[PDB]
């Protein structure tokens, strides 16, 4: 009932799938990449008492109702799943068609490709969007970022990439991710937490947890002056109102989270903390480049919106960059929608049509067809 | 009954109702073939193998024989169609596509 | 700024360079903010 | 216990320091050039829980003892590492005093010469071999050709160059080195594999990997039609046993992995192929030396062990060398080990123990004695 | 067990009745390996259709219990809990480990702890990490009848490890750093 | 077996390698005999 | 091949032009089993 189409700019952020439209300004769509499964069937009459749906309703069913990812590692294992997710977007809270408006697609690289052959063809069956498109999540942060040159590190709704990149020019080979994810911190919570005095296991006990890293869990710059701080510093002993009502008593934690992602011996990973994958990412770019990067240090990934995350960046930067260059890193607080923002924008790239993933183009060459010259 | 390929057993021509859990099978004496699953031409079925479309396959010494078969739990409308068991030895190859209708 | 007239008046892609060259990464929101006007 | 001694032919052969004697037949040394650190220390009764026995036990550490080369890139970074790693040898698997015991002394050109300045000083103190003496890895898989004239292929344990020689003359301007490693290959391969559906990382996970090249990954002479045969072809669509247990699937990787040393490409590598860094090197080559090489276009490196090697190395100089002429690549074998064979004999040759480095020779001139007139 | 017995014609609740219903477990309620079919013997079986003498002099009768307590360690629905059984809290564990762990473990695969003396309790053990594990890897876990003072005798020789009383807790250490010395570099 | 002449004369810490080689786990309960013995 | 009667009686070290002459890359493996032999 209007002029040609809007792209869909659906983006499965990789905590939650968002999206809204090419030239749209905020993701209309926003909530959780989980599955939910009550237990027990008190016999209740009536119906209305769905298995699974989870989108943004089933945390209101959280403890009876389980929790699935089906891109659990940003790895979809299952998609019937993803599926109706998809369904429950563009049908309550997309509650549009797929067929008559064209969508981009977010990915993070490392897909083995049948993922996105699959994902694609049945877009198009159940689907019929008058075409779709896919594009690397961390690309589309990229442009999302705007400075074509410099590395952006994507750690964010649960995602970890360092992304060099060169007025558009990016090496894949200095392209790295970090397993890490905020499910990965809320883990290490879980374990100090009820290991300290807690006994917090449960699906939903993860979403307090999570929740509890994104109010307030953060980071000091420092670690063993401010260790010494955190043994007597009593602002940081702060208790905060469990939301069952109990109020969660807080100290080191707080920080003692996240840092970890310097640190994987805290998560025990054989990793390497996400700064110093920046630093040997940018020693492998050319020579000059790394001052590029100084300036386009480009920091990526909400999850990540803790305190200091530049205030380290470059303090260990410069711990190993020569004072010689002068760093910058670069990170929007907006950094969840930036990659919808750049999807947005690259989508709604009018000059860019050509791209998008036909119906037709696919049918001739069926899924296959995606990779080559196109994605 | 119908005609043999290796089709020693053919995966069969479902007629099924929604919910019959129907092996289509080739039981079949057995390099033993490879089996194909197609519904459509660009469009595999494993990436569909699922509770819904289940896989015993193994080979007999006894008789030579080896046990494709596809047992499909809560059948559905939407994969009532064709199916398809390309099978190929190291040398042969058989092509003959086999159906699906999940009836109800 | 001018970067408003110098974009409007930049080669047409190239705005591309202009954007970036003015501090504007947000060529991208140079052009959705154009294209929610053109869209 | 015996007569006057046995050089020590001790060969660090970039991926493993191996050896034998003067006159020996098989290097008694082979093994890792790795350091392992564990990570979590279990509190653990007793002892015995070495932090750095790498040498040949620590692969049975594998996984919570990491990896450390010291000549890393062929470039010793660390040297007390290699300095019990030599010690481990000559007490463990050498289990032999070096003070009584000549030894000539493996290296890659391209050395800053403090490295074997300091090697050859420790190697007098720390062991007071009767004399040391050091000998370009390169040269000494040369004689090791015996084809005194041509250039050889060196891409050995971890290597690369191109050794053009003439009854033992070869030029250094037309020398050159390959920094590809079979370390480099598996690099790739885990780029490849673990994005195509794996998630392979960790050290021991390069340890399988390279296992994986050196028993199945091969090359095709062709690629694009034999990419079409990829397409396809599901003879090479092996999976080959994990060893975890798992059997990891196999298909054009097993080939797309070396390849590109003729196309880096792949490794986005600025450089050129393995055969025409060959062919410029030729060409640098007097007029006539070039069916010389075409005789003598010996190859060297077990790495490289691959199918075909040769196949192409014709096939391309062919498409670049003048059908005129005739070309035949030289490569036994039995690569890794030539190289400690020609230095068994060298250094065996007893027409020549006035070359190898003795206490005083360097005591008197200190290690910058080493360089001039003598290395 | 009290819910069941309780709820099944049984009055179960005071403290040493759980004394009593601990014994029952400890002294006959087993499991057996499978369960469905394993179900259906429950639904006729008369062997196991077996009364105990209650100590008050009653004679308990018990049946698919003395099982269908103890397995849904492997399914905490019957407990309900959210968590899941014990085998394959070893085997995302054993994933976990490193590539190729994963036979140390099968070959180290110990279990430990007597309440747990039940039978099969490998016999299950062993099936499902199978029913999970690469029939590559050949599995064994380990599991002494003494698991109980296992713990103990392990304790015994740690500690009666003379060469290693340096660790012990001595009463000045903790003087000079309080009880907080305890937790660095030592407990 | 010889554990207990190859323990004896094993290397004085590395019973460990020796008693877990040997099957012996009890390395614990080796020396914990060897300490009935020696206590 | 007379290689090695021609060796043996080839001048004291141009065995290296016998050797390599007469294909013998491995006038080194020629000295080299001469030496296992002298060594």
């Amino acid at each position: 009932d209007d002029e040609e189409t809007t792209a869909l700019v659906c983006d499965n952020g990789s905590g939650l799938v968002k999206a809204g439209f090419a030239g749209d300004d905020a993701p209309r769509a926003v909530f959780p990449s989980i599955v939910g499964r009550p237990r027990h069937q008190g016999v209740m009459v009536g119906m209305g008492q769905k298995d699974s749906y989870v989108g943004d309703e089933a945390q209101s069913k959280r403890g009876i109702l389980t929790l699935k990812y089906p891109i659990e590692h940003g790895i979809i294992t299952n998609w019937d799943d993803m599926e109706k997710i998809w369904h429950h977007t563009f049908y309550n809270e997309l509650r549009v068609a797929p067929e008559e408006h064209p969508t981009l697609l977010t990915e993070a690289p490392l897909n083995p490709k049948a993922n996105r052959e699959k994902m694609t063809q049945i877009m198009f069956e159940t689907f019929n969007v008058p075409a779709m498109y896919v594009a690397i999540q961390a690309v589309l942060s990229l442009y999302a970022s705007g400075r074509t040159t410099g590395i952006v590190l994507d750690s964010g709704d649960g995602v970890t990439h360092n992304v060099p990149i060169y007025e558009g020019y990016a090496l894949p080979h200095a392209i790295m991710r970090l397993d890490l994810a905020g499910r990965d911190l809320t883990d290490y919570l879980m374990k100090i937490l009820t290991e300290r005095g807690y006994s917090f296991v449960t699906t939903a006990e993860r979403e307090i947890v999570r929740d509890i890293k994104e109010k307030l869990c953060y980071v000091a710059l420092d670690f063993e002056n401010e260790m010494a701080t955190a043994a007597s510093s009593s602002s940081l002993e702060k208790s905060y109102e469990l939301p069952d009502g109990q109020v969660i008593t807080i100290g080191n934690e707080r920080f003692r989270c996240p840092e970890t992602l310097f640190q994987p011996s805290f998560i025990g990973m054989e990793s390497a903390g996400i700064h110093e994958t920046t630093y040997n990412s940018i020693m492998k770019c050319d020579i000059d480049i790394r001052k590029d990067l100084y300036a386009n240090n480009v920091l990526s990934g909400g999850t990540t919106m803790y305190p200091g995350i530049a205030d380290r960046m470059q303090k260990e930067i410069t711990a190993l960059a020569p004072s010689t260059m002068k760093i910058k890193i670069i990170a929007p607080p907006e950094r969840k929608y930036s990659v919808w923002i750049g999807g947005s924008i690259l989508a709604s790239l009018s000059t860019f049509q050509q791209m998008w993933i036909s119906k037709q183009e696919y049918d001739e060459a069926g899924p296959s067809i995606v990779h080559r010259k196109c994605f | 009954d119908d005609p043999i390929g290796l089709f020693v057993m053919r995966p069969q021509d479902g007629e099924v109702t929604v919910g019959g859990s129907i092996t289509f099978s080739a039981r079949v004496a057995g390099k033993p073939p490879v089996v194909k699953w197609f519904k459509g031409k660009w469009v595999d079925l494993s990436s569909k193998v699922g509770q819904h479309l289940q896989l015993h396959d193994s080979y007999d010494r006894a008789s030579k024989v080896y046990l494709f078969e596809l047992h499909i739990t809560d059948a559905q409308p939407a994969f009532t169609g064709s199916y398809r068991c390309e099978v190929s030895t190291k040398d042969k190859f058989d092509c003959s596509n086999f159906n699906l209708t999940v009836h109800e | 700024e001018d970067v408003w007239e110098i974009l409007r008046q930049a080669p047409p892609s190239e705005y591309e360079r202009i954007a970036f060259q003015y501090g504007v990464t947000d060529l991208r929101g140079m052009l959705k903010r154009l294209k929610g006007m053109r869209r």
